[PDB]
């Protein structure tokens, strides 16, 4: 015999759902998994990042991607806040910005 | 640069500007394309016999 | 909680202790870069090691999705597979190889064969793509409620494997997949599980 | 999920490897193997 | 990226991309050394005259 | 810079894990430019017989 | 998954080679491999 399970991708995570009447194709639980199309595959992972070496030292709150100032370029950059200050970083350097 | 089966006629002055940091291992793959290319018959090379 | 509106399908997944998330621009190193530009840089590692060719594009102008860490610092959170789990016994961070969990409890093959009936299985036959290297799981129980026990698990190494051997023939089947390996990009288009039937008591 | 030996010799390997080779491992079942042995040693030395 | 190949082969389609490719230069001594050993003795090999 | 060599003589071992990144291009320029002046002409160099 | 030699001398590489043919070898299986060769070999000696 054989039970087909096709388009693998079709529907997700099914909870809430008499497990033993979903469709085929569809699942009680998944974690880290990525559903397109017809198609199944480990979704893309967690990894670091820095600009500066400055920046590592930071627990951001909250940010921005503004990409234009007058006085930069036609560069983009960050806005970037904290507890107690707001920065600003570009990949060159860093910059507290806060209302003085 | 993608285009090169006769072989030997690459480009090496130029197209490359010092730019892309991408395109070296593709350069590399290519190479090894070229080299394969030529010789794709090799057992034990041991026939130097340079003179 | 990730939910797709191409297609209206649900998935999990962990994001790195985010205070905040956003769209941004990355870094010069990442940003499409030049020979020209390592004047001051050695292959030999200055604790940079993550730099791949060429990485996997998203968007045409390039672009990231950023998150603001309660780990001091920042994260991109869509990008090539590791986990950075946290760690308070000791107050220190850990990198650990990204797992997918996929999970179906209690598949009764109601469609070919009645519930009750005990059904031996033998194979999945999966239809792959990519490179990895999965661990399937299977199992069951005797009851419609239970979450079944393991009975076997198998490592499927692509290009290498057609199927996997599972030996089981309770009423309703269970399978898990995971991928816990580093160096996949793997993908499954759909199974085919093999199997017979028994009988009831 | 049980395991066995190569060289079966005793019952009590046996009553295992048949709870094996059958897929349905449980005490409805298991329980009654050597019931089920017990019947098939009398059928046989009964002409043997 | 293997390592002990001086048969002339060298596999392409087996490199990486989002993990380290801090193998350029290796790939770099590893290509010069299969050249290296397959041809030890080359000062103007014109001799090909493809005639 | 690297002046006054020609030919892949050369000793091995010269990214020497410690070069920056940009001699990696300019160490494929100088294998092809090398490896263009050893075999300046190739057709189809398929009458190798090993044997 | 596993391989073989031109001729099969023996049970070292026998009961690899059967792993083989018949299509599989998950370890629930192969661990009997030797009990299934002890139910051959007998089988056939009974008579021959």
């Amino acid at each position: 015999a054989l039970y087909p399970i096709k388009s693998l991708g079709a529907v997700g995570v099914i909870a809430d759902q008499a497990p033993t009447d979903l469709a085929p194709n569809a699942f009680t639980n998944a974690i880290n998994a990525r559903f397109v199309e017809q198609r199944v595959f480990k979704t893309g992972g967690n990894a670091p990042l820095s600009y500066v070496d400055e920046d590592k030292d930071l627990t951001p709150l909250s940010f921005v991607s503004m990409p234009f100032d007058y006085y930069s370029a036609g560069n983009s950059f960050l806005v970037v806040g904290t507890n107690k200050k707001l920065y600003k970083l570009t990949d060159e350097s860093l910059t507290d910005i806060s209302r003085k | 640069e993608t285009n090169a089966v006769v072989i030997t006629d690459l480009n090496p002055l130029y197209p490359r500007d010092r730019d892309y940091i991408y395109e070296g291992a593709a350069q590399i793959r290519l190479i090894k394309q070229t080299l394969q290319n030529t010789f794709p018959n090799v057992t034990e090379p041991v026939d130097i016999d340079s003179d | 909680a990730v939910w797709n509106y191409e297609f209206d399908t649900w998935s999990f997944r962990t994001i790195p202790y985010a205070q905040c998330i956003g769209l941004v621009d990355p870094p010069v190193l990442e940003r499409g870069p030049i020979w020209s530009d390592f004047q001051e840089i050695t292959w030999d590692d200055p604790s940079i090691k993550e730099l791949v060719w060429r990485k996997d594009a998203t968007n045409f102008r390039q672009r990231v999705t950023i998150v603001g860490s309660f780990l001091k610092g920042f994260y991109q959170v869509d990008v090539g597979a590791l986990d950075y789990f946290y760690d308070r016994l000791n107050d220190v961070v850990i990198e650990k190889p990204l797992e997918m969990r996929l999970e179906r409890t209690g598949i009764d093959f109601d469609n070919v064969t009645n519930e009750w009936n005990q059904k031996h299985i033998n194979r999945f036959r999966p239809q792959t793509t990519g490179s990895g290297t999965y661990i399937f799981e299977a199992g069951g129980s005797q009851f419609s409620n239970e979450y079944g026990h393991p009975h076997t698990s198998k490592t499927y190494t692509i290009g290498v494997d057609r199927h996997v051997s599972v030996r089981l023939n309770h009423p309703y089947l269970f399978y898990n997949v995971i991928d816990n390996d580093v160096n996949s990009n793997a993908a499954i288009n759909g199974l085919t599980i093999e199997f017979a039937v028994g009988g009831r008591r | 999920m049980p395991d066995v030996q190569y060289p079966i010799n005793t019952y009590g390997w046996l009553k295992k490897a048949v709870a094996l080779w059958a897929d349905r491992d449980d005490d409805e079942f298991v329980n009654q193997i050597p019931n089920f042995i017990n019947f098939a040693e009398k059928e046989i030395y009964r002409n043997l």
